[PDB]
Parts: C-alpha cells; structure tokens; sequence
C-alpha cells in the first residue's frame, strides 16, 4: 500500500526537477538572445572639454568631433587624453575607459614566463651579481641609495659572442625577480604603418610607466638597434624614429621611474652612439666565453643529468674544450649523447665524450669572428 | 653634452608655455595628423603666450633625403 | 483503490510538468534559434582582433576595418575564448561578436606546406650515407624516439645545417626526409622571407614558426640560408636592415626567449661562410654536416 509515495515522489522528484533544469536554459540563452540588440560603442580619447558638456574628441578610429557628455559620467573626470567610450549615432560619450595596452603588451608582460632561478646558470657570478645590484636592489634597497647620493641604475646591456649566456640571463632574471618584465625581441615591434613602431614603444613605456616597477628586456636591439645613416632606404627612416622613440623616452623630459631596462645584443659594434650613453645605458655587462673554470663549472651543469660510469673525464673534456662557448659545451654533451644513443649504450662514458668534444670543436672552424666589443 | 638638460632647465626657471612635442610623434597612422598637430602646437603657442615650442630630435621629422613614393 | 486514483490523479498533474515545459521548450527553443540565425546567419563577418579584455564583462575590439568599438556585451563568446589577438565574427551592423575564428597565418606562409610530397627514397641517392645517417639521426630518431634520449639524460640536437659543393646533393636529402619523415614537411626558400614591407620577413618567419608549432612534428627546410643568411656589417651610408632583422627575428625564433623542441630546422647552403656567426653556434643548428663531392664508387653509384 505504501508504494505510492515513491510513485508520487518518483514522478514528482524527477518531474519537479527536470522542470527547472530545462527552464534555466531559457534564462541563460535568453540573456544571450536579449543581449543581441545590444550594441557597439565607439572609442576615443578626449582631446579636450570645450564646455562642461561640449567636448573635443578625436575618434580613436579617426577624426575629431564636437560632442557632449551623458549625465552621471562625471564631467569632472572627463579630461584631456582620456579614453572614452563613444556613441555610434548620438556620437557622445558612451562611457570613459582606461588606458589600454594593445595586444602586444600582454605577450611581453603577462606571457613571457621566465624559467629556473639564476642558479640554473653561472660560470661568472660577475654579471649575475653585477646586474642584480644594479637592477634588483635599487628597488627593494634603494630607500638608502639616496644616502650615498646616487640615482638607481638606468640600464644594462649584455654584449658578447653568440652563446655567452645572455638570453639565458633575461630568463633567469624574470624567473627569480618577478615583478613586471616585458620582453621585446626588438624585431616583432616593427610593422609597416608609418608610426606603427612608435605606438608599440609608447605603450611599452606607458603601460610600464604606469605599471612601474617593470623590467624591460629587449632581445636583440640590433633591429631598432640600428645606427642611423646619410642615408639609406626610405625604410630606415621609420626604424630610426622608432630607434629614437625609445631614446627620447629613456631620457628626454619625462623621467623613467621604477621601470628599468635590460639591453640585449650579440655584436655591439653596430649600435648608435646616442644609445650607449649613460642616461640611456648605465654600464655594459660583458659575458665572455666560459673559462676553463667557467667551462668546467658549466660543464658539470649541463652534463650533470647524464648516465656516466665512474669514468667521467671532466678534467679531460674541459681541457681540450677551449674557446668553446656555453652551448658549444652543451652541444658537447648532446653530441656525445648521440654517441651515447649511438650504436647502443644507454650509459655514457669517457669515450662518447672526447670524440664529441673535438667533433664539437672541429666544426667550430666554420665561425670566423665571434667577438665584437662596444666602442 | 647636455641639450636635453638645457630644455629641462628652461622649463624649470621658465615662465612661458613650454611645449614638449617629440618629432617622433608627429608621424602617425593617419594621413593628416602631422599637419593637424603642427597647426595645433603652433596654434596653441599663439594662444598661450610667449611660449617655447621644443622639438627633441627633429631628425624624426626633418631628414632631407626624402623619398616620395614609399 | 483510492491511492491508485490518488497517485493516478498525480500523473496528469505530474505529466503537466513535463508536458507543459515541452511548451516552455518550443517557446524559447524557437526564438532562441530564430533571432540567432538572423543575427548570426548574417554571413557577413568583419573579423576583429581583440585588444583589452576588461572585466569591469566589458572588452574592446579593433575591426578588420581598423575600427575600435567597445562592446559592453562580448555577446556570443566565452571569456576564455577571449584574449587579445583573436579572430572574431562581428555582425557588421552590430559589432556584436558572433563566432570565434581559427587564427591568422599568412597565405604567403601556407604555400610552405607539402601536399604532393616528394618521392625520392634513399637508394635514389648514393655515397651520402655518412650524413644520411646524421640526416636521419638528427630528426627521425629524436622524433620517433624522445623517451630514449632522456633515458640516457641528454637532449636532442636542435636541427642541422647542410653545406658543401653546390651539386653534391642536399635538396634530395630534404626530398628524402620530405617523403620519409611522416611529420609535416616545412619547406621554405630563404629568398621568400626576403620582403619589401618593413615587417614581412619577421612576420612570415613567425607565421611559419607558428604554423609548425601547431602541427607537431615538423621539419622546416630552408634552402640557401645565405638568402637570409649573411653577416651583419656596421657601416654608415646604408646597409641591409631587413635581411639582417629577419635573420635576427629568425635567430630570436630558433633559440632565445622561450625554447622549443617541437620543430626541426634544416638549412642547406652552397656556402657556409657568408652566414653570420649567430646562426651556426651549436644551439641554433646543432650539427654541421658536410656534403663532400663524391669519390668514384659513389660516382659509379650515382651514374
Ligand atoms: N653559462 C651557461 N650555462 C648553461 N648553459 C648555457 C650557458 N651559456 C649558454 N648555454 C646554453 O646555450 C643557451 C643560451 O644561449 P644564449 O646565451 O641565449 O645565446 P645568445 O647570447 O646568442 O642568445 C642555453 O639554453 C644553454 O643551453
Ligand atoms: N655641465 C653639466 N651639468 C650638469 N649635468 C651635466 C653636465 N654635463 C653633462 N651632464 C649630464 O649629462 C646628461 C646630458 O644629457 P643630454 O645632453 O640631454 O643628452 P641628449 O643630448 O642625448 O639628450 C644629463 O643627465 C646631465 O646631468
Ligand atoms: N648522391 C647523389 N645521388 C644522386 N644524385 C645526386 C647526389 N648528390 C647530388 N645529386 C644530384 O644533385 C641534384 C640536387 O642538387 P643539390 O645538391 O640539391 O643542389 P644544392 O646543393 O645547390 O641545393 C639532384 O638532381 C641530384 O640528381
């Protein structure tokens, strides 16, 4: 007799349940349906405020217009250069917004994820410490810098033979420090649209200028690095300006604050006099080919994760290994590794080493001129 | 040798209207923005009063070896 | 029999619930589809690269017409779907985003793909077996065997570099890999990357360097690096900026910030000198590989 409550509730529970399950779908989707009529809103910066309601605004997508405000927008807030939402017919303020950052400031900002700390590398606690002091300290320990009477450092530029450990430094720094490093390969900045490289640079320093403290790390500047002429293609003119755009910001009138800059290059022989100069670049950081010590020191770091019978010829490998850069050594491991995988010996030895080493130092003959000091 | 300092000094002690316009800003993504500014800075200069228009790095604007076609 | 009719009466009243929602279904089930087709059905789509994804549910976008419109209704398109630089359907009238689009990728770049796929086996060749091993040994293995490398703690060589006479035979080796390496062959000419618009070389490289990163695995072949490969002087008066930067750009791609072992890069050059000295190194292209003009038997072998 009591089986009915189920047959009542059985129907009921499901029934009463499946009711809202399917009813909610209408609400969510309906929002999506309704929001359809809804509509775009022009953007622009206020050029100025003619009257409280009368505004001179240059469409962010073109020419200037006389327009008014809305009401509760805050005629007080509306100010020169303020980016505002604008109307597509009424053509008035649809709602003021903040200072964007384009779709390029993200890739160099929130994107570029550094790797392991600084310990990962080394061979010359020279720049590691030297950069750190200039760069890190002048932020968390600058409060006393003034007690000596010296502005924090300005900029630091690596410059060394291709493979001295430069690109690996920017990674180590942004990984450990962590704050607001925005990496600019100084190449993808170039576009083709008159001053399309001026806006990128402005946003870079603007974002950062506001977002500071921020680390600016430019990979290969030899691009915008340039040098000027007298002259070259009509193209070069674009870069220059752009090459200058930064120069004027790094110094010029408005004074960089909190936001610091790491300059990157292989060959500093190419760079413009007006860039290397303090007020723009403080002290240059050289990264020479690891010493026999530096090699050995770096050699045990890349070959450290390798299966090697009690025969590791570290003093032998490093020895024959001269003029070998930091990757010329890594390659040395990787090379031997191919001998390792090679024929068949899951476990490397002192044989698949030297063979590589010379092998690795053999083809190194195809690399004329690998040094270039600045000024 | 200290030219950008000289402008900072003048904008400091100064008294008129120091316009700091960079020659690298004049060229935009538009076909008339440049003149439209100069007419502005120059227009604004007339309005302000004895004003200092200052152009840091006029190279970005004036570089002789022009090339009409690009 | 009361509770029967009592739990019986419930059924129709129960049924109402489901039966009535089937009304409530069709009600919106039609208007949902209805207006959506009219607004979405609009096959005109003005793609617009997102910029800032303000969550104060707001978000601005710049059109393929180069027009920025702050839409306060991201419309059809989840946040995640949202991020800068991302193709979007935008109803022309409304600038309401309809669809998300795949992604940018140069029509000049796509031509770097390989449908016909060569057919040169190896026996086609002769005398090149030394490096043919190497050729294989630097790509196929590292591709079809990444668990073996670490089981010896190593790393796989980052791509190779072919050099030597200009008639020995290297383009076949590519051809060989192209037909063999089931991976998506990425053949590209060094000249192509050479462009006019101050920003085609870097863009294309990125474009090509990305297209590969989204089809792993891939062997990008680069005939004559010299095209884009050449030391960078330091003059006054004039001097190649593009060919340099593009190299630089390229350089900054192969290695540099952010590493990648998803793409294999194989470049031949009839002359391994002019090439700048930041392309060889050992990280960029791991293995320097000679193609010696052959002996005789090999000659006997080729003939
Ligand atoms: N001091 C070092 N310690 C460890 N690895 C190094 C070192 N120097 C170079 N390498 C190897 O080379 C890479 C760094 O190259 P990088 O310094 O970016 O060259 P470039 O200066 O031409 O950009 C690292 O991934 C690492 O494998
Ligand atoms: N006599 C001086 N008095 C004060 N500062 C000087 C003097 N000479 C050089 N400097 C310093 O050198 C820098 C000069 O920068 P500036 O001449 O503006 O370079 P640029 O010409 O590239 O703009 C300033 O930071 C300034 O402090
Ligand atoms: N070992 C070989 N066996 C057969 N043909 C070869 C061999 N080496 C080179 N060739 C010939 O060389 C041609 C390709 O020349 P290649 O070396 O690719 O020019 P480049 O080196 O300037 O790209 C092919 O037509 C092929 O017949």
């Amino acid at each position: 007799k009591l089986l009915e409550h189920k047959e009542i509730d059985g129907r009921l529970k499901e029934l009463r349940e499946q009711l809202k399950e399917l009813t909610k779908q209408y609400e969510k989707s309906e929002n999506d349906l309704k929001a359809l009529q809804s509509v775009g809103q022009i953007v622009g910066e206020v050029l100025k405020q003619l009257t409280e309601e009368k505004f001179i605004v240059k469409a962010t997508n073109g020419p200037r217009y006389v327009v008014g405000c809305r009401r509760q927008l805050d005629k007080s807030k509306l100010k020169p250069g303020t980016r505002v939402a604008l109307d597509m017919t009424t053509l008035t303020i649809m709602r003021y917004l903040p200072r964007e950052v384009d779709p390029l400031v993200y890739n160099m900002s929130h994107e570029d994820p550094g790797n392991v700390s600084y310990s990962e590398i080394g061979g010359l606690s020279e720049q590691i410490r030297e950069l750190r002091e200039v760069i890190e300290l002048p932020l968390t320990n600058p409060e006393l810098f003034q007690r000596v009477g010296i502005i924090p450092p300005k900029g630091c530029l690596l410059y060394g033979p291709p493979g001295t450990g430069k690109t690996l430094l920017a990674r180590a720094v942004a990984s450990q420090l962590d704050c607001n490093f925005l990496k600019v390969v100084s190449s993808s900045i170039v576009d083709k649209y008159i001053g399309e490289s001026a806006r990128l640079i402005r946003e870079m320093f603007n974002y950062a200028r506001d977002h500071q403290p921020c680390i600016i790390f430019m990979d290969e500047i030899d691009a915008i690095g340039g040098r000027r002429f007298s002259e070259g293609t009509s193209a070069d003119r674009e870069i220059q300006r752009t090459l200058m755009e930064l120069l004027n910001q790094m110094d010029g009138f408005d004074t960089l604050h909190r936001v610091k800059m790491i300059m990157a290059t292989n060959r500093p022989d190419t760079l413009d006099p007006a860039l290397l100069r303090p007020g723009r670049l403080d002290r240059k950081i050289h990264i020479d080919l690891p010493n026999e010590q530096a090699r050995l020191d770096i050699l045990k770091i890349h070959a450290g994760p390798i299966t090697k019978h009690g025969e590791i010829d570290y003093e032998a490998i490093v020895k024959l290994s001269d003029g070998f850069n930091g990757a010329d050594l890594r390659n040395v491991c990787t090379e031997a590794g191919m001998f390792a995988i090679r024929a068949d010996h899951d476990f490397v030895v002192q044989e698949d080493f030297m063979k590589a080493v010379r092998k690795v130092a053999d083809s190194k003959k195809l690399e004329s001129k690998l040094d270039y000091k600045p000024v | 040798c200290g030219k950008t300092m000289l402008a900072k000094a003048v904008a400091h002690h100064t008294t008129a209207a120091f316009i700091r316009v960079v020659g690298s800003e004049f060229v935009q993504k538009y076909l008339g923005e440049g003149p439209r500014m100069v007419r502005d800075v120059f227009r604004l200069a007339k309005e302000n009063a004895p004003a200092i228009i200052f152009i840091d790095e006029i190279d970005a604007i004036a570089t002789k070896r022009f090339d009409a076609q690009t | 029999r009361t509770r029967l009719l009592d739990s019986e009466i419930k059924i129709m009243k129960s049924e109402v619930l489901r039966v009535t929602h089937e009304l409530q279904a069709m009600k919106d089930k039609i208007k949902e589809n209805s207006e959506k087709i009219k607004v979405n059905k609009t096959l005109p789509y003005l793609v617009s690269n997102v910029i800032e994804l303000l969550d104060v549910k707001c978000a601005v976008i710049k059109t393929s017409t180069r027009q920025t419109y702050f839409l306060p209704v991201i419309g059809l398109v989840d946040a995640e779907k949202l991020k800068p630089g991302d193709l979007v359907g935008v109803n022309k009238d409304s600038y309401l985003i309809l669809e998300t689009l795949p992604t940018e990728y140069d029509s000049r770049v796509k031509a770097m793909e390989v449908d016909e796929r060569p057919t040169e086996q190896y026996s086609d060749i002769g005398g090149l077996d030394k490096q043919i091993q190497e050729l294989v040994e630097a790509i196929v293995l590292p591709m079809n065997h990444k668990e073996k490398f670490e089981n010896l703690g190593i790393q796989p060589p980052k791509g190779v570099l072919m050099y030597g006479p200009p008639g020995t035979g290297k383009t076949l080796l590519a051809r060989a890999c192209a037909a063999q390496t089931k991976a998506t062959f990425l053949k590209l000419a060094g000249p192509q990357l050479v462009q006019m618009f101050i920003g085609d070389g870097a863009k294309l490289v990125r474009d090509a360097f990305a297209l590969a990163k989204e089809k792993a695995p891939s062997i990008i072949f680069i005939d004559e690096l010299d095209a884009i490969g050449t030391k960078r002087f330091d003059s006054e008066k004039a001097g190649d900026r593009e060919v340099q930067r593009t190299m630089l750009e390229l350089l900054n791609q192969l290695d540099g910030f952010q590493p990648n072992t998803q793409v294999k890069v194989i470049a031949a050059t009839n002359r391994v000198d002019i090439l700048d000295p930041a392309l060889l190194r050992s990280g960029r292209l791991d293995r320097k590989i000679e193609f010696p003009m052959p002996n005789e038997e090999a000659r006997a072998r080729i003939m």
